[PDB]
RNA sequence: GGCACCUCGAUGUCGGCUCAUCGCAUCCUGGGGCUGUAGUCGGUCCCAAGGGUUGGGCUGUUCGCCCAUUAAAGCGGUACGCGAGCUGGGUUCAGAACGUCGUGAGACAGUUCGGUCCCUAUCCGUCGCGGGCGCAGGAAAUUUGAGAGGAGCUGUCCUUAGUACGAGAGGACCGGGAUGGACGCACCGCUGGUGUACCAGUUGUUCUGCCAAGGGCAUCGCUGGGUAGCUAUGUGCGGACGGGAUAAGUGCUGAAAGCAUCUAAGCAUGAAGCCCCCCUCAAGAUGAGAUUUCCCAUUCCGCAAGGAAGUAAGAUCCCUGAAAGAUGAUCAGGUUGAUAGGUCUGAGGUGGAAGUGUGGCGACACAUGGAGCUGACAGAUACUAAUCGAUCGAGGACUUAACC
């Protein structure tokens, strides 16, 4: 259950490596965030060479979570670490290649861009 | 209640499953459909949790991968789990190994029992 | 309309042919007995009383020993009584079993939900509570009652009082499987009310 | 937190009316002789449901 | 469930253990009610444990029941004093050792008393 | 703000928290008129109070500006709602300080650091639960529904359809389908929490004569797990489809007033609004209702007004309990009985017992052996406890019809 302040840890090479939750994006009041759907958020310190600098805005979705995903087969995922992606609001990820497994959740929320270019997908 | 639930429940629960240990090390073929496309995804990682009675009775099982750790949970008797099988078996103490998360990069040997 | 009158048993899951899982209620349902058909012309409406549950001639008193001689069957130890139901559909004293219900139908049930005893306005009525740091001596306590120009406090606020042992309702639950052999009913999701406890199945009036 | 009017004698009374206690249960100790309490060994008899307790 | 009996889980434990080697000593037990249906089961099972009579039987009680002499002339200690003579006793009889007598209740508080007895 | 009328033998002042509830001069959602309304989007006005009407930065602040959203981030009343409910950050005490004024003590709707917030609920009132009595016999159930309470909110996407419309850009009404946010109800099968009479390891000291094995204490000594129950962040479900009368609006017919006219006579249509349909309570509804069934209309006295005293059906006392429970109460049982505790067999949980033998100098490791233990969990079982008892509890008035 990512929220809002939770902190994220970037999960490709834009140039970023962890950004702060600025809140869920959806409803009218949300208080918490699975695997699948965007979040804004600012990045709160990042690599020196890299498209995203220190303390911008950006929007990304959240690939991985401690706090795993329920199926309707009844199995669970459950990783050790929050991880999200950057991207712009085409669906397409801001970041040449990313790193680590991902969910199976992002292909029927419809991420399946960022599932092609994925290394590992559960 | 207990026995009428069994007797309702006995002929979904399966009986192909080799007999495991919450220790040991094994694979797990999944047969995920993905595109109208059946594909058997292979798993394999070390068995946690072996918890619940019947066919509510249910597994654990943890990969590294990539620099990451990532934990799958499957009901035990589950329709879309296409074969199982141990291969190596782990020689430990705890009942329900959940140190694992906290412990990474090869401090986690797991003993091979050879039993 | 139809409907039965069974015990809850207990709850567990089952696959449903596809790969998903359901969780599903175990119902129990021992062939009930109609012991009256109310009718209009007298009753000033239609509808069928039945029995479910048996009980020993040390327990029966006479009264409801004769009531139920007309049925001719054993006493009968809950009853209840179903509205809407077609009179001429079902003759006195007949049963009812499961069978009229099958898999796939959409399906209402109610019942007594689980007592839970004196329980405070945060527990009854899921409202926040005061800070529980700098200094707040207001911890766990049910808010204020009102405003002073009307010189009391109204009707209907939230205070602190029993709970559970309401008859409840859950809308457009589903019967997952039949077992007639067992006299089981298996119903997806949950139900109220503890386990052994009566619960009746309705078709559903949506 | 302080009473506001003085109770009257009739509200008091009337108060006290459930304040008061219901006799025991009695029952004839089959030994005989007296009375005793129900399942309760009797006190003078020294004797429950016919065996002679010391 | 199982009886608070107003006291912390350590005392609880401490009083109850008192109780059964108070009823092995004396066979028969005067207290209030409740302490008396309390101790019912625990005692049954530590007969049950004499009349199993193994040597793990023998390190469970001893790790229970407290080493006050039962009878003085032949220093019986309370286990073997149980394992020997009351196990013997009730071997024979299948679960069901204990009996509750109600009595009218102490002057002091009205509290509820209760005979224990092995029987 | 003007007035000083109640309160100075004391009516606690800002903001916040908790809890709400009301008005509609409507922020969204619903239905319409006009538009300089092509269409998506708008502006203004009318009906509409059912529901909803967000998280943070700054500041004691409400108020404001800002960030990010949402359909929207409404305005007000309720002692600028709510301190015998809470908070005390500010104003409003005593200390101290800066600037200023004062010869000075000292003073500043100028500032700054610190600064005791008392109360066992008597009566109304509110939320729950009992006892008594009445319902022209006494009981055991099932119910009618007057009449109350709750819900009653909404986005996104696929399609219709790149279709109407628009050189174009761009982009529909209406109508289908899937899914979501917040809420509410229910429940542990699942994921997890807790789980202090469950299992295991472990430090110190002390005790069980000693080894071994155990016990007490040390936050349950600490640590790793965990049954039932309770439980949400977990799971299932709802606000659906409809009927009737309307608001604004649009009307058909048609005069008053040869025309015209939604009007005066008639007939329609038309909202998240109203009354039902949905869920809960409900016969103290003193108007005490109805249905199914059982008991029967005895014995005593003035014979009779009407009394009392044993009973019928059926309950209670008392006892074993929980699915219920603050205590009453409800529910499951009281020996032809499984109500609870044992005993036996299991589930689940811990997880490899003690004692032995083998290897090793040894700490330790194997085999015996998925062993030993196991609180509530479910089956069987008459082993212990629910025995003797006692108490309460009917005998029924005038008239219409119609029949012994």
């Amino acid at each position: 259950m990512i929220q809002q302040e939770t902190r994220l840890k970037v999960a490709d090479n834009s140039g970023a490596r962890e950004v702060l939750t600025i809140k869920v994006l959806g409803g009218s009041g949300r208080k918490t965030a699975n695997i699948g759907d965007v979040i804004v958020c600012t990045v709160k310190q990042a690599t020196p060479g890299g498209v995203v600098k220190k303390g911008e805005v950006v929007k990304a979705v959240i690939v991985r979570t401690k706090s795993g995903a329920r199926r309707s087969d009844g199995s669970y995922i459950s990783f050790d670490e929050n991880a999200c992606v950057i991207i712009r609001d085409d669906k397409s990820p801001r970041g040449t290649r990313i790193f680590g497994p991902v969910a199976r959740e992002l292909r029927e929320n419809n991420f399946m861009k960022i599932v092609s270019l994925a290394p590992e997908v559960i | 209640m207990q026995k009428l639930i069994e007797d309702i429940t006995k002929e979904q629960l399966r009986t192909d499953l080799p007999a495991f240990r919450p220790g040991d090390t094994l694979r797990v073929h999944v047969k995920v459909v993905e595109g109208n496309r059946e594909r058997i995804q292979i798993f394999e990682g070390v068995v946690i949790k072996r918890r619940g009675g019947g066919i509510s009775e249910t597994f654990t099982v943890r990969k590294i991968s990539y620099g990451v750790g990532v934990e799958r949970t499957f009901p035990v008797h589950t329709p879309k789990i296409a074969k199982i099988e141990v291969v190596r078996y782990g020689k430990v103490r705890r009942a329900k190994l959940y140190y694992l998360r906290e412990l990474r990069g090869k401090a986690a040997r797991i003993k091979e029992i050879r039993r | 309309t139809k409907g039965i009158l069974g015990r809850k048993i207990g709850m567990t899951q089952v696959f449903a042919e596809n790969g998903d899982l359901i969780p599903v209620t175990v119902i129990e349902a021992a062939p009930n007995v109609v012991l009256q058909k109310k009718t209009a012309e007298n009753d000033g409406y239609e509808a069928i009383q039945l029995g479910f549950d048996d009980k020993r001639e040390k327990l029966s008193n006479k009264p409801e020993k004769g009531h139920v001689a007309k049925a001719e069957t054993a006493p009968k130890r809950f009853v209840k009584e179903l509205r809407g139901v077609e009179m001429d559909a079902y003759e006195v004293g007949q049963e009812v079993k499961v069978e009229i219900f099958s898999a796939g139908e959409i399906v209402d049930v109610t019942g007594v939900s689980k007592g839970k005893g004196f329980q405070g306005a945060i527990k009854r009525h899921g409202q926040s509570r005061g800070p529980m740091s700098h200094g707040s001596r207001y911890h766990r306590r049910p808010g204020s009652m009102g405003p002073v120009d009307p010189n009391r406090v109204f009707k209907g606020k939230l205070l602190p009082g029993r709970m559970g042992g309401e008859q409840i309702t859950v809308q457009n639950l589903e019967i997952v499987k039949v077992d007639a052999e067992r006299n089981l009913l298996l119903i997806k999701g949950n139900v109220p009310g503890a386990k052994k406890s009566l619960i009746t199945v309705k078709s559903a009036v949506k | 937190a302080v009473p506001f009017r003085r109770t009257s004698k009739m509200k008091k009374r009337l108060r006290r009316t459930h304040f008061k206690l219901n006799v025991p249960g009695m029952t004839e100790c089959p030994s005989c002789g007296e009375m005793k309490l129900s399942h309760r060994v009797c006190k003078a008899c020294g004797s429950y449901n016919g065996k002679d307790i010391n | 469930s199982y009886r608070k009996l107003g006291r912390t889980s350590a005392q609880r434990k401490a009083m109850l253990r008192d109780l059964t080697t108070d009823l092995i000593i004396n066979e028969r037990i005067e207290t209030t009610e409740t302490r008396a249906k309390e101790l019912r089961s625990v005692v049954e099972k530590m007969i049950t444990l004499g009349k199993r009579g193994d040597l793990h039987a023998r390190r469970q009680a001893a790790a229970y029941i407290r080493n006050e002499v039962a009878n003085e002339e032949n220093n019986q200690d309370a286990l073997q004093k149980l394992f020997s003579d009351i196990a013997t006793r009730y071997e024979e009889r299948q679960g069901g050792y204990t009996r509750i007598m109600k009595l009218g209740p102490r002057r002091g508080d009205g509290a509820p008393m209760a005979i224990i007895e092995l029987v």
